[PDB]
Formats: C-alpha cells, sequence, structure tokens
C-alpha cells in the first residue's frame, strides 16, 4: 500500500452516496445513546494509556514540551521523557500504584524545576524541592529548571580559593579548591561521608568569621540512603548549628527511581542559586553510584539496550552533566562557586568498575579511602599514594603549603620503605628513621568525627610534626601530644598565621620557640 | 513555504523525528527548529519513510512540542574555516563561544566530507622529537602520522597531550587546531588561558597573529553535540591542509567520546546494539572519521588523539577499533602510575610505525628493542619475584632485574607542563641523549648507580648529578642546633607587636541572601493547564 496510492484517497471517488447520507442522519442519535460510556475527550490534557514498572504511556497532550513536569489528577509529578507520533511516555516522580489507567495528565507548561532561593536555606526537601522537615511549604523561594547546561569556558576562572574542609589529611594533602570538583571513592564504610559532614560542619564554623561573600553555602544530596541515616544527619546538622547553611535534598531507597536519578539535579539546582548570585556552594553527592544504578533501572525499564554491567551508554553523560556545573565562575559573572563532593561507593576497591572510571574522568581529582587503612584505625583512611586534587593545589593555604610538602614527601618515603620492608627485621637505622617519622606523621593526620579543625590549628599541627619537637612522642600518644601542642600554644599565633597567610620568619621564629615550652605527654 | 519546512513528529532525547509534506532533506542535512529558546540545529540522520526523517539534535531538546516548525537549510553543517578561525573558540555548529565577536570566514565549509583517495596518499617516514624519553626511544612519533595515547581514566592522557603540545607545538611552526570532544569545561579554559599566556593565542587586533583554533565538544554538552564536534575540527584541519597547503597540528582530547557520543545516539535510533552495547556501526563510523585524518600531497596533519579505555579495558571496541587507526599507539597503563612513574606508558605495549631500523637507525632500533627484551624478561621473573623474593633467582637474574628497574625508573620524566602541581621543574630530554643514556644503562655502564637515581630526572648527566647529591646527603642531616636567624632579638617584633598589625575584618552578620531576589508566589495547590492552556488549580478528583 503506496503512500502515492493512499494519498490519491483524499480526493472523493465515491460516485455514489446511497450511505454517506444514509448513516450522516443516524449517526449522532446512535452516538448519543451511547454518553454514559464515553469517556469526554482528550486533546490537550492526557490521559494514562498504561502505566507500569513507573512509566506511564499517555494519550494526547499535544502540546507538551519534551522533559516537562506533567501533574497527573492524583496530585503525582511526572515528566514528559519521550514524546511519541501517538503518545507521551512520561516518568512518574513518585509510585505508580496510584496511577491507573483512564486518569487525567495535566500539563503544567514548565520543564521539571525545584525551588531555589534563600528559603530552601535550612530545610529538608525530596528529589522535587517539596519539603519532607514538616515545617511548612517554602518560602521566600523562586522557581528554576533542574536540567540547566553548564557555564561554557568564557565563564569560568581557575580555582584559587581555597575551601577548607576540617580533615587534616584533606586540607594538608588533598586540598581542595573552591569551584573543584572532588570525588570522595572508597569501599563500604570507609568515612566517605564523614569526611563530607566534616567539610559541612567547617563550613558553619568558618561562615560567622568571613564577610558575607567569602561564605559557603552546603547542599547534602543524599542518594538511594536510608530514612534514619538522614534523620540521624539532619539531627548532627541541627544541632551543631549546620543546617543554618544546608540544603538537604533526600531521595531514600525507599523512593522512586525517578527520585534518585533526579535529587542531585534538584541539589544541583538549589546549590547553583549560590553559585549564580556571587556566593559559594559546596555539594555533597552521597551514592552518586546509587543514582547511576536508579538510572540503569528507569533505562532497563524503558527497554533501552543495556551497555556496560548493565548500564545504558549516557551513564557518563549523566554525571558528566551533573558535575560539569560544579564551576568557577569569571568575574563579569559574580564570581561565584561551586565545589562538588561526589561519592562512589566501590565493591572490594576495585576502582576499574565502570562508574568509579566514569566519575573519575569527570571530576578533578580523588580522596581515595582503604579498607587496609579503615580497619587499622588510621581514620579517615586516606590512600596518600593514590588521592591527588591538582586544580586545588598551589591554591590552597600558603603556610600549609610550606609546611606539607615535606609532609607529601616523607610520606612518600614512608611508603617506599614499607614498600620495601612489609615485615621487620632488617633494620638500616636510616630506614628506621623515615619508619618513625612516618608513623609519628600518620598518627598526627588522623583524627576524629564530627570536629573539623581550622587552618591554622592544623599548620602549626603539622609544623610541629613535619620538624622536631614530637619525636620524644613515641607512637601512641601523639594524638595527645598534638592536642597538647594545640592547648599549650600562646593563641596569638594563630591569629597571626590566620591573618598573614603564611608563617611569616617572626611566626617562625616565635613559632620554633612556642613549640619548646610544650608539656609533651610522652616523657 | 510551507513545503521544506516540516515539523517535528516525534522527540526523543536527543534524537528528534520531523515530517516533511514534500521533499524531504537529504541524510546529513542541516535542519533549523524555529522558536526554541537557544539554536537548536538538527542533523538528519536516518530517512524513517513515511515522509519523516530522523535527526540528531546538537543542543538539547527539552521545550520541543510536538508541532514545532523545522526549516531545511539544504545543505549540512556548516562551520567557518580559514586564518579567521585563528585563535577563537568554536562550537560543534561553528559558533564563537569566546565572546570576541563574530568569526571572520574565508570560507565555510560542511563538516562532512569523504577520505582522501588512495592516489592522494603520502608515505614519509620522518621522526617528530618530543622531548620525552620513553616515547622518543620506544615508540617514536612520525610527523605526519595518526597518534594515539590510550588511558583509563586518571594515568595521564590529557598531561601527556598537554606536554606534547608544549614540546611540538612551539618547533612546529604551521597551526594548531585542538579539537577538545567530550572532556572537562576547566580543562578547555586552562588551555584557552595558558595560549593567551605564552602568545600562542592572540586577542584583539593581533588575532592574525594567533597559531591554534580551538573547537569545544565538552562533557557537558548532548550526545548529537559531542559525536560532530571531531568533525568541526577535522573540518578546520582539512581546510589548512587542503587550501592553505601547509602542516598542522591537530590534538583530540577523547576521540572515545565521540564514539560513546553515538553509542548514546544509537540506542534511540531503533537499532539493534553490537558489542558490549555499541552501535552496529563504530569501525565504520570511526573509520569515516579518522580517515579524514591524514597526510595528503597537499599538506600535513600530525595527529595527536586521546583514547580512553572504558574500564581500563583494552578489549573493548572502541579502543580496540581505534588501535587499527594509528602509527604509533602510546598505551597508559595504570600499574605504571601506581609505582611512580610518569609518564605512565606502558613500554611493552606502546609501538610505532617508525620502531625499524630502516627509518631510525640501527643504533636507535638495536637500543630500543634491547631495553624492551630487558623489561620482557622482567614481566617474566615477576611472578617468581613477588612469591619466592630476589633470593631465589640466578646471579644473570639478579643482573636483568636491577637492570629492568634502573631502565624502568629511567623511562619516567618530569614534565614542564606537571611541574605547578609536582613542583620538580620538567626537562626536555633530546633524541641522542636518550639513545646515548639508555644504551649505557643496558650495557652496564651504570650498574653503579642506585636505583632512585633514575627516577625523574632527564638525561644520564643528572643521573649521576643526582646519585652524588642522594650519596652527598646520607651524611648532611643536622647542625640546625643553634646560631639560628630566628631568635627573638634577630629581626623580631613581639607576639601583641603582631597582633595589632592584624587588618581587622567586619563580619556582616546578614548573609547577603535577599539582595535582589525575586521570590514568586508559589501556589500550595499544584496549577495546570485545562483544555484551553488556562492556568486552574489541580482539580480534587482521582
Ligand atoms: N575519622 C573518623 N574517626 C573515627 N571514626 C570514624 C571516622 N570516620 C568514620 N568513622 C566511623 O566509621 C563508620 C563509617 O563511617 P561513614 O558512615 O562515614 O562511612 P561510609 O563510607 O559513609 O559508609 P556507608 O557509605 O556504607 O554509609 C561510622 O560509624 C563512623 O562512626
Ligand atoms: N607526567 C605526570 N607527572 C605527574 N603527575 C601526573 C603526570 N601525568 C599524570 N599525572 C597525574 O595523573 C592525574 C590524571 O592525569 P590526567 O591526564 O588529568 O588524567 P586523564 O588521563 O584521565 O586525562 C593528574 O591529575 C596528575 O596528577
Ligand atoms: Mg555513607
Ligand atoms: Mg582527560
Amino acid at each position: 500500500a503506496d503512500a502515492k496510492a493512499l494519498d490519491e484517497l483524499r480526493k472523493p471517488k465515491f460516485s455514489s452516496k446511497y450511505l454517506i447520507q444514509h448513516v450522516s442522519q443516524k449517526l449522532i442519535p446512535a452516538v448519543k445513546e451511547w454518553e454514559k460510556s464515553y469517556q469526554p475527550p482528550v486533546i490537550h490534557l492526557g490521559r494514562v494509556l498504561s502505566v507500569g514498572d513507573g512509566i506511564a504511556r499517555v494519550y494526547g497532550l499535544k502540546s507538551v514540551q519534551a522533559g516537562e513536569l506533567v501533574c497527573f489528577d492524583s496530585g503525582v509529578k511526572g515528566m514528559a521523557l519521550n514524546l511519541q507520533a501517538d503518545h507521551v511516555g512520561v516518568v512518574v516522580f513518585g509510585n505508580d500504584s496510584v496511577i491507573h489507567q483512564g486518569d487525567l495528565v495535566y500539563r503544567t507548561g514548565q520543564i521539571v524545576n525545584v525551588p531555589i532561593g534563600p528559603g530552601t536555606l535550612g530545610r529538608v526537601t525530596d528529589g522535587l524541592g517539596q519539603p519532607i522537615d514538616g515545617k511548612g511549604p517554602l518560602t521566600n523561594v523562586r522557581s528554576s529548571l533542574v536540567e540547566v547546561k553548564a557555564p561554557g569556558i568564557i565563564a569560568r576562572q581557575s580555582v584559587r580559593e581555597p575551601l577548607f574542609t576540617g580533615v587534616k589529611a584533606v586540607d594538608a594533602l588533598v586540598p581542595i579548591g573552591r569551584g573543584q570538583r572532588e570525588l570522595i571513592i572508597g569501599d563500604r564504610q570507609t568515612g566517605k561521608t564523614a569526611v563530607a559532614i566534616d567539610a559541612i560542619i567547617h563550613q558553619k564554623n568558618c561562615n560567622e568569621q568571613v564577610p558575607k561573600a567569602q561564605r559557603v553555602y552546603c547542599v547534602y544530596v543524599a542518594v538511594g540512603q536510608k530514612r534514619s541515616t538522614v534523620a540521624q544527619l539532619v539531627k548532627l546538622f541541627t544541632q551543631t548549628g549546620a543546617m543554618r547553611y544546608t540544603i538537604m535534598v533526600s531521595a531514600t531507597a525507599s523512593d522512586a527511581a525517578p527520585l534518585q536519578f533526579l535529587a542531585p539535579y534538584s541539589g544541583c539546582a538549589m546549590a547553583e542559586y549560590f553559585r549564580d548570585t556571587g556566593k559559594h556552594g559546596l555539594i555533597i553527592y552521597d551514592d552518586l553510584s546509587k543514582q547511576s544504578v536508579a538510572y540503569r533501572q528507569m533505562s532497563l525499564l524503558l527497554r533501552r539496550p543495556p551497555g556496560r554491567e548493565a548500564f545504558p551508554g549516557d551513564v557518563f553523560y549523566l554525571h558528566s552533566r551533573l558535575l560539569e556545573r560544579a564551576a568557577k565562575l569569571s568575574k563579569e559573572l559574580g564570581g561565584g562557586s561551586l565545589t562538588a563532593f561526589p561519592v562512589i561507593e566501590t565493591q572490594a576497591g576495585d576502582v576499574s568498575a565502570y562508574i568509579a572510571t566514569n566519575v573519575i574522568s569527570i571530576t578533578d581529582g580523588q580522596i581515595f579511602l582503604e579498607t587496609e587503612l579503615f580497619y587499622k584505625g588510621i581514620r579517615p583512611a586516606l590512600n596518600v599514594g593514590l588521592s591527588v586534587s591538582r586544580v586545588g593545589s598551589a591554591a590552597q593555604f600558603p603556610g600549609m603549603k610550606q609546611v606539607a610538602g615535606t609532609l607529601k614527601l616523607e610520606l612518600a618515603q614512608y611508603r617506599e620503605v614499607a614498600a620495601f620492608a612489609q615485615f621487620g627485621s632488617d633494620l638500616d637505622a636510616a630506614t628506621q628513621y623515615v619508619l618513625e617519622r612516618g608513623a609519628r606523621l600518620t598518627e598526627m593526620l588522623k583524627q576524629k568525627q564530627f570536629a573539623p579543625i581550622p587552618i591554622e590549628r592544623q599548620t602549626v599541627a603539622v609544623y610541629a610534626a613535619t620538624k622536631g619537637f614530637l619525636d620524644k612522642v613515641r607512637v601512641q600518644d601523639i594524638v595527645a601530644a598534638e592536642e597538647a601542642v594545640i592547648s599549650q600554644v600562646n593563641p596569638a599565633v594563630f591569629k597571626i598565621l590566620k591573618a598573614n597567610g603564611k608563617i611569616t620568619p617572626a611566626l617562625d621564629a616565635h613559632l620554633k620557640a612556642e613549640l619548646r615550652k610544650v608539656k609533651l605527654p610522652g616523657a | 513555504p510551507a513545503i521544506d519546512a516540516g515539523y517535528v513528529s516525534q522527540v526523543i532525547g536527543p534524537v528528534v523525528d520531523v515530517r516533511f509534506d514534500g521533499e524531504l532533506p537529504s541524510i546529513l542535512s542541516s535542519l533549523e527548529v524555529e522558536g526554541h529558546s537557544v539554536r537548536l540545529v538538527l542533523e538528519v540522520a536516518q530517512h524513517m519513510g513515511d515522509n519523516t526523517v530522523r535527526c540528531i539534535a546538537m543542543d538539547s531538546t527539552d521545550g520541543l512540542v510536538r508541532g514545532q516548525k523545522v526549516v531545511d537549510t539544504g545543505s549540512p553543517i556548516k562551520v567557518p574555516v580559514g586564518r579567521g578561525t585563528l585563535g577563537r573558540i568554536m562550537n560543534v555548529i561553528g559558533e564563537p563561544v569566546d565572546e570576541q565577536g563574530p568569526i571572520d570566514a574565508a570560507d565555510i565549509w560542511s563538516i562532512h566530507r569523504e577520505a582522501p583517495e588512495f592516489t592522494e596518499q603520502s608515505t614519509e617516514q620522518e621522526i617528530l622529537v618530543t622531548g620525552i624519553k620513553v616515547v622518543d626511544l620506544l615508540a617514536p612519533y612520525q610527523r605526519g602520522g595518526k597518534i594515539g595515547l590510550f588511558g583509563g581514566a586518571g594515568v595521564g592522557k590529557t598531561v601527556l597531550i598537554m606536554e606534547l603540545i608544549n614540546n611540538v607545538a612551539k618547533a612546529h611552526g604551521g597551526f594548531s587546531v585542538f579539537a577538545g570532544v567530550g572532556e572537562r569545561t576547566r580543562e578547555g579554559n586552562d588551555l584557552y588561558r595558558e595560549m593567551i599566556e605564552s602568545g600562542v593565542i592572540k586577542l584583539g587586533a593581533e588575532r592574525g597573529n594567533s597559531k591554534c583554533t580551538l573547537v569545544y565538544g565538552q562533557m557537558n554538552e548532548p550526545p548529537g553535540a559531542r559525536a560532530r564536534v571531531a568533525l568541526t575540527g577535522l573540518t578546520v584541519a582539512e581546510y589548512f591542509r587542503d587550501i592553505e597547503g601547509q602542516d598542522v597540528l591537530l590534538f583530540v582530547d577523547n576521540i572515545f567520546r565521540f564514539t560513546q557520543a553515538n553509542s548514546e545516539v544509537s540506542a534511540l535510533l531503533g537499532r539493534i546494539p553490537s558489542a558490549v552495547g555499541y552501535q552496529p556501526t563504530l569501525a565504520t563510523d570511526l573509520g569515516g572519521l579518522q580517515e579524514r585524518i591524514t597526510t595528503t600531497t597537499k599538506g600535513s596533519i600530525t595527529s595527536v588523539q586521546a583514547v580512553y579505555v572504558p574500564a581500563d579495558d583494552l578489549t573493548d571496541p572502541a579502543p580496540a577499533t581505534t588501535f587499527a587507526h594509528l602509527d604509533a599507539t602510546t598505551v597508559l597503563s595504570r600499574s605504571i602510575a601506581e609505582l611512580g612513574i610518569y609518564p605512565a606508558v606502558d613500554p611493552l605495549d606502546s609501538t610505532s610505525r617508525m620502531l625499524n631500523p630502516n627509518v631510525i637507525g640501527a643504533e636507535h632500533y638495536n637500543v630500543a628493542r634491547g631495553v624492551q627484551k630487558v623489561l620482557q624478561d622482567y614481566k617474566n621473573l615477576q611472578d617468581i619475584i613477588a612469591i619466592l623474593g630476589m633470593d631465589e633467582l640466578s646471579e644473570e637474574d639478579k643482573l636483568t632485574v636491577a637492570r629492568a628497574r634502573k631502565i624502568q625508573r629511567f623511562l619516567s620524566q618530569p614534565f614542564q607542563v606537571a611541574e605547578v602541581f609536582t613542583g620538580t621543574p620538567g626537562k626536555y630530554v633530546d633524541l641522542a641523549d636518550t639513545i646515548s643514556g639508555f644504551q649505557g644503562v643496558l650495557t652496564g655502564k651504570y650498574d653503579d648507580l642506585p636505583e632512585m637515581a633514575f627516577y625523574m630526572v632527564g638525561d644520564i648527566k643528572e643521573v649521576k648529578e643526582k646519585a652524588d647529591k642522594m650519596a652527598k646527603d646520607i651524611a648532611s642531616r643536622k647542625e640546625a642546633d643553634n646560631k639560628k636567624v630566628s631568635e627573638e632579638l634577630k629581626d623580631i617584633p613581639s607576639l601583641d607587636k603582631l597582633v595589632s598589625e592584624i587588618k581587622e575584618v567586619v563580619i556582616e552578620e546578614d548573609d547577603g541572601l535577599e539582595e535582589d531576589f525575586k521570590a514568586e508566589a508559589l501556589s500550595s495547590e499544584t496549577v495546570v493547564l485545562n483544555e484551553e492552556g488556562k492556568s486552574v488549580p489541580l482539580p480534587k478528583k482521582n
């Protein structure tokens, strides 16, 4: 049946109309007697053809945009993924057990958007911006799209400001620039979340000492986590006071995979408010490896062809178009920044996984957290030979940069002589020196949870370790030795080190002097 | 005016169907969507069969309604080519994305063309010196060759491609094209700003003295943009090769992203997937792009492509397909990188067509093959050494393990582009020095030196310098006891005299959050559109 031959059937060629007029006088009375069984016809609204697996097929919706929030009449939102010739495939931001065939779908006229602004600051929302903390609606807020394109080449500048984390291992070894993206990659239960939580608590501690434009407003995106974990984290952020500056977006493990796929984009749209108006944002996507699993669920339920491990093939684009919005803008665009901490859980240390090597080739560095260092109690279990941050380097604290090159070199030689002698019987007594210095330093860098340190109290603490001043202390009492050093050093030198930026030679003189009248517990 | 202006039939992600009621556009033709928020170009991919063409969007399709007017331009995507493109940044469709004004077009060429013919080919093998020890020794580059850097997300192929830019693209007096395909936007800004600093790119009225032109399709772009931006950079390089008639340097960061973008697109085009997940047309799409990147009889293109390997998997179909298109394949390994050896070049996996004694001379070739023989012999010994230790080896085996550790460390090199984060200044090692030094370490002239004297040095003069210095520092570890410049009266104030000079800051107490924020009035009911397009509350019925 050729379309050349179906085009000639538009022209009338009946040559007799003895039942055109017969039914055209009878069609309307026969249609009228079945009006109880007619659903009202649908053109600009939609009617659900078929719902299942969290994807509805919607008849009608003649004027929906691709990628648009639609609203089912039961109040559940959706997103028009693929407009087809006969239907619209929408993706249900919620459970599809409340959508029926024959339900009405309403176009809302706007591509998928979340409330951004100053009024979402402090709140706990779901993956689409509705609050779940129970304290009412989002007020002092405005709507903005979740799938904004990242800024281009000319809209950026290089990262210069040093974004202190409060972790001695991070701020000394793997330092973070302020528009940077740093992957926190590790196994299960290796302190991945703890580094990001410490960064958020430290931004609370630093926001009350900086003048209104060097403040960092954190966003925690919890994708695929438990809801009790998120409740405990909101309790911690509230009691430390860090919820004054934090937005908390959560699409937990019970939630639909569209909400878990969309929640990092919602949190990124909320933090891009602070990037776009000249302020600085911190965003933590906790388990981006669970957003990838939710997107794989959505793709295999859409019957898209699986690729490597089962992943859709655009699971690189999923995270790249996410993390590229973490930028440092130029001075013509306000100079705001957005620092990202994607978190990727790794299975048994396999860094050569698909999603892991995807996010490694997106982010500017990595923070590797090992199970063999975490089981030994070296916490944070930062793999110093593998962790790296090249964009934040030569953009860190200048006193910490003066001190920490010796620390990186001494931990490098400690790794060398532990790579040579994993059993202790052959002691050079200069290899014993680098072993004792490395064991002193790796006791120095390990710290406790939920208490981040200011950068001058880390600079002085690693100054007292990369030099002498701690070789009296043996290997155990270093955790009390550095606390005695922070306690017994006259606290003016912390003000001079914070204000000047680096250790001046007068301050180096007073610092060598002040580290001699310190009562070390190893005596 | 209605005919040859068709309408959007169905929108599936990066893939748009447009129905034309008469005289369909050709495959590869460019189509413009009217009324989009941005400029949306659609490249025709297939004719679906019912007056419908199947298109690839060069930008986002968020906002496409299923009746939207789509205008055929009658020609493929044409980008500005010429000397006026030098110093500018272009995107996939040839627009300036550097805010310097419109691009001075000597011509506008379509980005789709055939490869040069078999008669047009060039068979000339002269070496390209890169100043890198492992590259010049074991897999030397050809001056009109396709060069591939194979790597696995974090092994150093952007740092290698930047060091090759710094070493090669200044002595090489032609024009450069940097086609950034699917990489970080931060890295494009880094390269752009460092080229403005070193004067390779000149702004304003000095723009004609620029030497490099940048084409960028970075990893925030949609899959249709990253699938065609390599063809845009190729078109800019092919103008300089075919019309200006001169040598071009084309650097393509991650030509894998071209294949990955076509693999994202190919799912929605209704194709049965090939191996691991890829399009059935991997070899032919990749070969049609790669066979345009050649030197012909009228000009030269020295090509350096970074190639990503997907899960450190060199048997994945995209790296395994692109291996056969290159003259020199430098394979970077993660196990080499984890030993601190940088550049992390696997010396027993990096090959060239130039490692041939009739091309490089028998001295170079014999040194390179002897180095590879020692390294392969150590690789065969490593399974014994890991279990039984080096105490079970022969004395011949201990000699080859010691020599192979020395030539493993000697292949590493500091880069000038790595010195901003390593701190060690980089060394350009000449090829004659590379051959002589590696021959000396082969014959046993430098068995007196330790292993770490060879690590991260330029040439064999610096091994002996570092070996004197490491030995020299084996004694000198003290006498920083007194006689300081840091006692209390040297030039020192008191601590409270230091406190008063601190510029006290005023902490503003109000966060500056509602400076000019226009809060819209969010409705506590979902506002939707009814059948007449009017905004109404959501009706209270299920
Ligand atoms: N720096 C630290 N010092 C002491 N204990 C720590 C430290 N970091 C984490 N821990 C402890 O280790 C446990 C794991 O921490 P955390 O939840 O941060 O790891 P995780 O990587 O998030 O694991 P998962 O992703 O499975 O939740 C926690 O119970 C915490 O109390
Ligand atoms: N020659 C080198 N010297 C020192 N470090 C290097 C070198 N090459 C690579 N690296 C390290 O490897 C990391 C990843 O390299 P990069 O080229 O950015 O990765 P990719 O190969 O994914 O592009 C860099 O951040 C750098 O720290
Ligand atoms: Mg966790
Ligand atoms: Mg790269």
